[PDB]
RNA sequence: AGCCAGGAUGUUGGCUUAGAAGCAGCCAUCAUUUAAAGAAAGCGUAAUAGCUCACUGGUCGAGUCGGCCUGCGCGGAAGA
């Protein structure tokens, strides 16, 4: 399959590791681009009929392990 | 354990507990514990239970104890006649009539609160009931 | 908008009301303005689920009395004392 | 659980569907992955085709609205609803490839000129 | 069998049944869960 | 109420750990396809797998759910 979403976040934030503590600690920024570029990865990997959509479970995956939208 | 910081006498009269209660009504937070039967409170049971339903809400939101042991009470230590003057003071009560308002919180959720005041009913010797505060 | 049913007390005192809440109606009174302080009863369960909500005390309410309509506040109420129950009830002319 | 006027709402929805529609196909849906599903959601908005699956009694209520009365003995079963509202047919083709791809399910009977059609003569469409 | 004068629910699986004049826990589940009122 | 079926994607969410994959713990608990499916209510594995629930479609076809105030009962209740 294609890397898994929290991959792609870890190497488009510029960080290793995601946060220990999500929504707490925040580790590091991603633009809307990134969100877009690794959601169409992951749209050849996704369930969405948009490009919202698989941008949005990459938000949340992007949320659930602390890395910020910017 | 609660008890008065001095008084103006040392020993009481036994007295007669009758009639209803004054402060039936949640003064203070958003619920209470109101006494439905009649009798004394020891300090010790005011303690407990206080301790039961502060374990309860794991010291969140706010209680206050609306009953407070001002009377002593006597007691004639074992192998001892009757008479020769009256016994000493070994704890105190409060003296509870149907209606008071014993205990009351607020800052907490209902159910927590009444899952508490259950907890803390349990340590206590009279009938209680479950209270909200009302307007007006 | 809340409305209340009533009937004029013929009696009055100590007896009379304690028959009155054994029988589940209980008594109220109604006064201020002009008129004569009007002494009524009410059906217990009705004005116990009315006064259940806020409204109740805040707002204009209507009470039938011989036909005749009379808008009151609620002013000060008696409750039994460990039951929910209510002793009796003031009602303002507004 | 859903309100009343959710469901007349819905009603309202697949009745609006049903008069704009040239032909329905329904079919049972069960025992079929969300993925299958995903990917006959994504060929049913590539032919144009309206997808649902509705509650029965629900169904029976947008189908009264003419001329669908036929179908109310196709919502035993559960029931997933095809209407194609460009072009006729389509699928009709696309629910047998898929039952004979997947193997699951039914495809019990459709509806086209006013007309009930059953299982086997669908064919024709 | 615990022989108490307070039974109770220790689970969704726990059943209260009465049999014979006597209040009875029975668990489909935990055999430990068994309970008599007495 | 029973019974039939689904209970899906990102994803093995991040942190931790030899492993932690809903299911030791800590944090978040978003979003997608949906009729509906908790970053999972319990069992289960070395970790998975696997069993099942929340939830929904079907069948069935008419009453059902839980509080309020009470009346009378049951247990609690063993001695020469
Ligand atoms: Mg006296
Ligand atoms: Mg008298
Ligand atoms: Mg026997
Ligand atoms: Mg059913
Ligand atoms: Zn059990």
């Amino acid at each position: 399959k294609t890397p898994p979403a929290a991959v792609l976040l870890k190497k488009a934030a510029g960080i290793k590791s995601g946060s220990g503590k999500p929504n707490k600690d925040k580790v590091g920024k991603i633009s809307r681009a990134q969100l877009q570029e690794i959601a169409q990865t992951k749209a050849a990997d996704m369930t969405g009929a948009d490009i919202e959509a698989m941008t949005r479970s990459i938000e949340g995956t992007a949320r659930s392990m602390g890395l910020v939208v910017e | 354990m609660l008890q008065p910081k001095r008084t103006k006498f040392r020993k009481m009269h036994k007295g007669r507990n009758r009639g209803l209660a004054q402060g039936t009504d949640v003064s203070f937070g958003s619920f209470g514990l109101k006494a439905v039967g009649r009798g004394r409170l020891t300090a010790r049971q005011i303690e407990a239970a206080r301790r039961a339903m502060t374990r309860a809400v794991k010291r969140q939101g706010k209680i206050w104890i609306r009953v407070f042991p001002d009377k002593p009470i006597t007691e004639k230590p074992l192998a001892v006649r009757m008479g020769k003057g009256k016994g000493n003071v070994e704890y105190w009560v409060a003296l509870i009539q149907p209606g008071k308002v014993l205990y009351e919180m607020d800052g907490v959720p209902e159910e927590l609160a009444r899952e508490a005041f259950k907890l803390a009913a349990a340590k206590l010797p009279i009938k209680t009931t479950f209270v909200t505060k009302t307007v007006m | 908008m809340f409305t209340i049913n009533a009937e004029v007390r013929k009696e009055q005192g100590k007896g009379a009301s304690r028959r009155l809440r054994a029988a589940n109606k209980f008594p109220a009174i109604i006064y201020g303005g002009k008129e004569a302080p009007l002494a009524i009863e009410l059906d217990h369960d009705k004005v116990m689920n009315m006064q259940a909500k806020a409204e109740f005390y805040s707002e204009v309410l209507t009470i039938v009395v011989d036909g005749k309509e009379i808008k009151v506040k609620a002013q000060d109420v008696q409750r039994h004392p460990y039951k929910p129950k209510l002793q009796h009830i003031d009602f303002v002319r507004a | 659980a859903l309100n009343l006027q959710d469901k007349q709402a819905i009603v309202a929805e697949v009745s609006e569907v049903a008069k704009g529609a040239l032909s329905a196909v329904v079919a049972d849906s069960r025992g079929v992955t969300v993925d299958k599903m995903t990917e006959l959601r994504k060929a049913g908005r590539e032919a144009g085709v309206y997808m649902r699956v509705v509650r029965n009694t629900l169904l029976r209520r947008a189908v009264e609205g003419t001329p669908f009365e036929c179908l109310k003995d196709a919502f035993v079963g559960p029931t997933l609803i095809a209407y194609v509202t460009e072009h006729p047919g389509a699928a009709a083709r696309l629910f047998k490839e898929f039952a004979k791809a997947n193997a699951k399910f039914e495809v019990k009977a459709a509806a086209f000129e006013g007309e009930l059609i059953p299982a086997s003569q669908i064919d024709r469409l | 069998m615990k022989v108490r004068a307070s039974v109770k629910k220790l689970c969704r699986n726990c059943k209260i049944v009465k049999r014979d004049g006597v209040i009875r826990v029975i668990c489909s589940a935990e055999p430990k869960h068994k309970q008599r009122q007495g």
